[PDB]
């Protein structure tokens, strides 16, 4: 009923610190872009298309690109297997990334068209939206989209008692509270945040800047796994 | 109608909205429960013209594998044809997913409907409760009006006695009616950001020129149950704290007319 | 097992009398017309749009508008919880309530468009067909959408060797035969008609004229539900 | 083809019929029963051109918490798109549906499938008839071709005997065979309403031009066990009552042919 | 547990032997060719339509008809009751019943167009795929489609040790292979081979040659099918 | 791309392939397996730019009613809208559905996951194994890579060791783990005819200009357990005489690198 050994975590880990964290670009032939991250024990893929061809015209907007987001877990991916096909926790991280991906696309430049993002998530283990909404920035980046920013997402959360960083399966199986967030750094512009659980105002508001404090940390790796990319094409 | 957002927009810029509204007014309210006898509970609510009726049905099944000791609480919101042009026929769309998710969510984490208190035999026999939103008119704030619904259809509830026979090992049922286990009456307090104003409960018309949109579900005993930023945008830390801040005094505000339309309807 | 009680009904009623009826009209913001209808424990809304875009060209009729009907049920309105969606009853019911309604419309009145019915059933309690058809007409009506007349409907029965007005769930249930019947009151031109159980022919014929009479008696308050919303405008 | 609303509307007038039918004549009518060796009933049905295969098939089963007294009926239409361009594939469409939910209910309140001699064991093991009607060529009045063939394969059907042995608990299926407990010989017999005329089995060409159909369906003890109004248009009461009383007529004819074919099979 | 019986089969039949096969085309007024088949104790209907308008343009192909095929079987064509949709196996027959018919067609001749086939398997017995795709070229052939040649088929297997011809339900069931094939006789280009089973190189081969000799033989079927056709309109 | 055809197939008039191969040569193989450590079994292969991940997951369940004898193998292959833009969210299409029925019957035929010796208690408690395949970049030739993917992935699976208790009558599932009863090695090895050429593994941009395919899956012991033509075209005798031939002779040199990475793995 441990997870807090005095004043350490399960995994060994401070009140405030990340799981390891690689992320990877440019992954897969096919997608205009990619990213792979492993977050702790997530192994998630991002692709993006294109700009695309939108169809039908119904579902076309005149003066803007239309983003897509489809998040998805693979059966093989979570401790007891999952039949595939979206549930309705699927639907909504789905909707809630795509929320958190807008902000930082400037859709009024490609009119007309769609930008299809897909997480996939091959193997999960808590932090699986924000791990996916890190991918998908760097993804979207990689398709050569223009974004007013990345954007880098992390998770805090209470567990016995205690507000900490980035939760795994277990922290956020049995904690308190989960609250993920996204933001883009640079102006520090929330755009995605959800609270499950129990928390004073006090508590939430603490978890809100931790979780932006990990966020700015992953901002970090976003930013450096670019760094890696223009660093492979400068050859030569 | 991209001419609204200018207008809104404008207006907001004065201090103003478009039905003469504060920014942290809710449009006139209409709490009623019973409204549907047959159910177990029931709840007809008007946010302005937002309007959305809530069913609480409950029968007797098996718990989660994982969970004998707790009840079960199931929560589904259909946003029907009639409701909106927008509404489409077929299963819930990401709109109807969210908004079910996000209402039971505030429920369940804060324990309102108790789920220990409705077995009736440890891992066998427990009390399903299901909560089944019908929106009939969109007109904005499907989130708050959704669970003030809910919330005040769970204390408007009469499930009826259930007895564990020891001798027989059946369970009978009893004519005799009794309310749910509902012990806290968390309430969703939604905010419309539109440019850099944050506004509550907003209409729909604000919803079409809103950047985002803030939820944040709170307590009696001030405790946060659920946020969710949903659409778009993007919002400060303070803009977050000021909803948080706002959420718990709307949220009371909310409460005391849930509990009086409760009262209303045992007269 | 008793349903006339010497000779009248579980709830006090006489053969041919009817549950009692409340209707009102416009009672939503969204849609183009609307009506409330309470008739015994029946709560059915009536939603219509609009004349509106059909979409796509391919489901476009040239010279006319077409008719589409959902009848649904709320899961909360029936005895033990429906679980949510159109079952094969409801998809039927839909089918007949669009053939009662058709042909009071002047459908090339608004070609290559769709008039959209939604019946939403928040209480059942039998003659829900009947009055979602009532409240249909209502919000066609109020719709300002032109009409050759009123629908108005209303059931007949037959119930221990006896044919009823207007059967309620017990008798529906434990009776021997439900006619529900649709007309068009002003020619007297049935638009619904159908028979479940068992009836001789005279039984049969009897049950429509009985049907028609209170459907006839539907009809007058369909029309002052009409007025009523008359009353309401002129002021002022 | 609007064209042609215009012919048949004259022809009509004129008394006649596009293919030279009085308005009660059926298209030459072809009814073979025993067709699918495999299943445990089956009937081919020619309207016509208009041709379906009924199959019957059945099972021991579960019957239903409330009618443990009864076995079990299932009547479902395939609309294949082979038989029609109108017909698409995918789940019934309400066409499927309503052909489906009207031939069962004549069947099942005439009581011509008698479910309470179709039990093993009561609330435990009951037998489970599923009527599966396969819509080989749509060329009109699928409705009448549906339940003639229905009834004619239900009348053809040999299910194998069943016992329950009580020594054992267990319930031995013999290789002997058996008829259903078919009690009865539901028919519908449907007319369409062009202008002022109602005419009985309409083609295909008559239905596209038809305002309305209407379906009665009748036994041999001269009840009525279904009626269904079907697609638009209105009826006056005395085309009702006049369909009523042609309908019983039809029906003796239609049944001594179902009869004959049934006997032709037992050879 | 005994399938040759002392050379002979369980239905008497040598082990090159057909079961009796009857064919006939022009069978349904509504489709634009139809082909009715009795093999063994299969029976099947080929229905084709036509070519006619594919919708939408989306689907349309600009220099060339597409192929849809629809292998389906009634609940009622099998032992075991079937609930009738589609399942995993019926959509598989279909994808190669595609590829079967495909090569025969000449699909540049009718731009924009579908060419529909629908296979209902009425009483099944094993060899379905086959008997539906010898009929589907019959009523393509029906259709008035041009066609390269006919497509002929047949199955052969190997039970109890032995490479056989055309298995029944029982020799599939309890054999060691089944290996569909499909051809276009006059150039002996196969257009369909399946094996399901497990068979050395020189099995197989023989197989596949065993039910190329089989698919002749039902060729000469179809074209006597086909002449029987023109004796037909010959009157006069 | 109808530029592509032309050049492709003069190409090979040539002798060549569009990225230097010959016409028996893979593109570079990688296999990987053990890489979803929560699985209990996976791989990634890569042909060439083709990538596909199998996951292999077991759990106790029921046999089928007509093999009580045997445990439960299920195949699925999921074709996700990331790995190619001609794949669509949604159930599987029928590219998935035949990928996945033709990998599953090279395995379920050859008996390489012997499911009788996956049996707890007859009748009652068998292994279950889901096979799940996930195609991540789709460059051609995914046949042959969720094939290998999966017989790789099975080989690298390790279950939980089960006890029947005797005493008790209960299943015990213990820390220990075993591999899966894998007794063969079935390879898929797969050809496009483009002309009158069979070239083997096609890329992406020969499956677009091929006439057909036809897949052989070969096990260790020189046995066939499927062979596939896919897609239209026709073929000789002949060349599937030589497709036949070569199969074996590739899928020999694939199962020797399927075996390294199965070794690789257990260091
Ligand atoms: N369907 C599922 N089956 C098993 N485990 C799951 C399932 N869904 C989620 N989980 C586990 O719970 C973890 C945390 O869940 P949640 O907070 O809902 O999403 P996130 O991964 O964003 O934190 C997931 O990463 C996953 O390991
Ligand atoms: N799915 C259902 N579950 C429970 N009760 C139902 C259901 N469907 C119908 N009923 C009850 O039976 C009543 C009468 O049914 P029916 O004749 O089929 O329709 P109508 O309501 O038009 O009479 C309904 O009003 C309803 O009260
Ligand atoms: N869903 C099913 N239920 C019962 N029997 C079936 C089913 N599917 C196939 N069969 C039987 O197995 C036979 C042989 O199957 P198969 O080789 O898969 O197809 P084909 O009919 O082409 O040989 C079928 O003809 C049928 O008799």
């Amino acid at each position: 009923k441990l997870i807090d050994e005095n004043g350490r975590r399960i995994d060994g880990r401070k009140k405030y610190e990340l799981r390891p964290i690689k992320m990877e670009v440019g992954v897969l032939k096919n997608a205009n872009g990619s990213a792979y991250i492993e977050w702790g024990k997530n192994k998630i893929i991002a692709a993006v298309y294109g700009p695309r061809e939108l169809h039908p015209k119904h579902l076309q907007r005149p003066d803007r690109a239309i983003l897509r987001v489809r998040y998805n877990m693979a059966p093989f991916s979570v401790e007891e297997r999952k039949k595939p096909g979206p549930d309705r926790r699927s639907i909504e991280i789905s909707k809630v990334i795509k929320g958190a991906l807008e902000p930082a696309l400037i859709l009024e430049m490609f009119p007309r068209t769609a930008i299809d993002v897909f997480i996939e998530v091959l193997q999960a283990d808590a932090g699986t939206r924000v791990a996916g909404i890190t991918a998908a920035s760097l993804a979207l980046a990689d398709a050569g989209i223009p974004m007013r920013d990345l954007v880098a997402a992390c998770a805090a959360g209470k567990i016995e008692g205690e507000i900490v960083l980035d939760l795994n399966k277990e922290e956020d199986n049995y904690g308190e509270a989960d609250v993920p967030v996204a933001i883009m750094p640079l102006k520090n512009d929330i755009t995605l945040l959800q609270m499950d659980g129990y928390l004073t105002k006090d508590e939430f508001i603490e978890a809100v800047k931790l979780a932006i404090k990990g966020a700015k940390a992953v901002y970090q790796k976003q930013r450096e796994a670019l760094k890696e990319k223009y660093l492979k094409i400068a050859q030569e | 109608a991209g001419i609204m957002r200018d207008h809104i927009i404008n207006l907001l810029k004065e201090g103003k909205r478009i039905d003469d509204r504060g920014f942290e007014d809710y449009r006139p309210i209409e709490i009623e429960v019973g409204v549907i006898e047959k159910a177990e509970g029931s709840a007809l609510v008007k946010l302005g013209s937002t309007q959305v009726l809530v069913g609480i049905k409950t029968s007797l099944g098996e718990p989660f594998p994982d969970t004998p000791n707790m009840g079960v609480m199931t929560t589904n919101v259909e946003l029907v044809p009639l409701a909106s042009p927008t509404f489409e026929p077929g299963p819930p769309d990401e709109r109807a997913i969210e908004l079910a998710r996000v209402i039971d969510r505030g429920i369940r984490e804060s324990k309102a409907l108790n789920l220990e208190k409705m077995v009736i035999v440890p891992g066998k026999i427990v009390r399903v409760v299901f909560i089944d939103v019908h929106v009939l008119d969109h007109d904005g704030n499907l989130m708050d009006a959704i669970g003030i619904a809910a919330i005040a259809a769970l204390l408007n509830a009469r499930v009826p006695k259930v007895r564990y026979n020891e001798e027989t090992g059946e369970v009978e049922t009893l004519d005799e009616t009794e309310p749910l286990p509902v012990e806290k009456i968390p309430v969703p307090v939604t905010f419309a950001k539109i440019g850099n104003i944050l506004v509550v409960d907003p209409s729909l018309d604000e919803e079409l020129v809103m950047d985002g949109k803030i939820t944040i579900t709170t307590d009696e005993t001030g405790h946060i149950s659920a946020v969710q930023k949903s659409e778009g945008g993007a919002f400060k830390l303070e803009e977050v704290m000021y909803a948080v801040e706002t959420a718990f005094k709307k949220a009371e505000e909310i409460r005391k007319l849930i509990l009086e339309a409760v009262e209303k309807a045992k007269q």
